[PDB]
């Protein structure tokens, strides 16, 4: 049905990505990331050249002060660990509150438009030398905001 | 998700509420649907002028209720000759992940809302976006709004199809307002704005000179 552009697919409408890491193995040396997760956002009743015109795309979260532009995690490792989210660009880190560069990695399938973000877990760089990051879990949350014009 | 039927929501100073719709869109998981409404400047205000409850309220899928946005007495204090800005915002927020080590992800959809004092209450017919004004400039055009309402411009082109596609930043003017966008020079400019209703209308200009109005 055509009607409310570019709303979230629903689909697309339960997004989560796990991180399968261990400590030591992954943030006690370089480059102290995990692989890449990648989760991706199907937007209905969307086109291409109107995306920017109808609606932005901004992940809203709790920034961690010890690395600008990533989201801040929970538990025994905050502080230590940070979440980078990747552009649909693939390489672009989108740092929280600012909105989705237009173009670049967008997928126009059909009536509707995808979006292939990525997220990875990051070391802070202190966190990193000092080797204090411990075996145990985190969590992290992300607010995927559709802003109409 | 939780669907907002429209892209905006006009509220009319005449009535003390009006209700806004929303529901589960997803068909397994509950949601936890936050509603709230921000000011001009995006702040969060749950103080007022205006009100949306509840500010809460659990969603099961594929389930629909309401919001209803409602003024409080200070709302007075808004100019009553033009609109005022607001933001409507719809967070679903899902079961938290029993799984370690996991992003989650919530959907938030923002939207315009326009207070409309009673006092420039729009007939349902009405186009004041007819009233805007275009003034060549070096490097584009000055886009004046006259009128009492913010109006959003989507697109600036010689033919109702260059307003359409042509490659433009979106922009919105406050009332009684004007700002300049970069620009091609358009024998005939036609521009495209989002109306009350999500229509995407496309308006023809006619120059006199540098200065053009609608025909």
């Amino acid at each position: 049905l055509l009607d409310r552009p570019c709303h979230v697919s629903g689909d697309s409408l339960n997004k989560h990505v796990v991180f399968k890491t261990r400590a030591s193995r992954d943030f006690w040396y370089p480059p102290g990331r995990s692989p890449t997760e990648s989760f991706v956002i199907r937007l209905e009743n969307c086109h291409a050249t109107a995306v920017g015109k109808i609606v932005t795309l901004t992940f809203k979260g709790t920034e961690e002060a010890a690395l600008p532009g990533h989201l801040k995690v929970t538990g025994v490792n905050a502080g230590r660990l940070g979440i980078a989210l990747l552009d649909t660009d693939g390489s672009s880190l989108l740092k929280p509150g600012t909105s989705h560069n237009k173009g670049q990695g967008e997928k126009v399938t059909g009536n509707s438009l995808e979006l292939p973000f990525g997220a990875y877990v990051v070391a802070t760089p202190e966190a990193l030398r000092t080797k204090s990051v411990v075996p145990g879990d985190y969590e992290a949350t992300a607010t995927f905001e559709l802003t109409y014009r | 998700a939780v669907s907002l039927d429209r892209t905006r929501a006009v509220f009319d100073g005449s009535e003390k509420s009006m209700t806004l719709d929303i529901s589960n869109d997803n068909k397994q998981l509950p949601y936890l649907a936050q509603a709230w409404i921000e000011n001009e400047n995006q702040e969060k205000i749950i103080t007022g002028p205006v009100i949306a409850t509840p500010p809460v309220q659990r969603l099961e899928p594929g389930a629909k209720s309401m919001v209803r946005l409602s003024t409080t007495p200070d709302i007075s204090k808004l100019p009553q000759d033009r609109e005022s800005l607001f933001y409507f915002n719809l967070r679903e927020i899902p079961p938290r992940s029993e799984k370690a080590n996991v992003l989650q992800i919530a959907l938030q959809t923002k939207i315009k809302l326009f207070y409309r004092p009673a006092a420039i209450k729009t007939r349902p017919n009405e186009v004041w976006q007819d009233q805007l004004i275009l003034n060549k400039v070096s490097g584009g055009y000055r886009i004046e709004n006259p009128t009492p309402y913010y109006v959003t411009v989507i697109g600036l082109g010689g033919s109702e199809k260059q307003a359409e596609e042509g490659e433009f930043e979106t922009v919105m003017l406050s009332p009684r307002s004007e700002q300049t966008v970069k620009s091609a020079n358009y024998n005939t400019p036609y521009l495209s704005y989002i109306n009350d209703y999500g229509g995407r209308p496309v308006l023809s200009f006619i120059c006199n000179g540098s200065r053009c109005s609608v025909k």
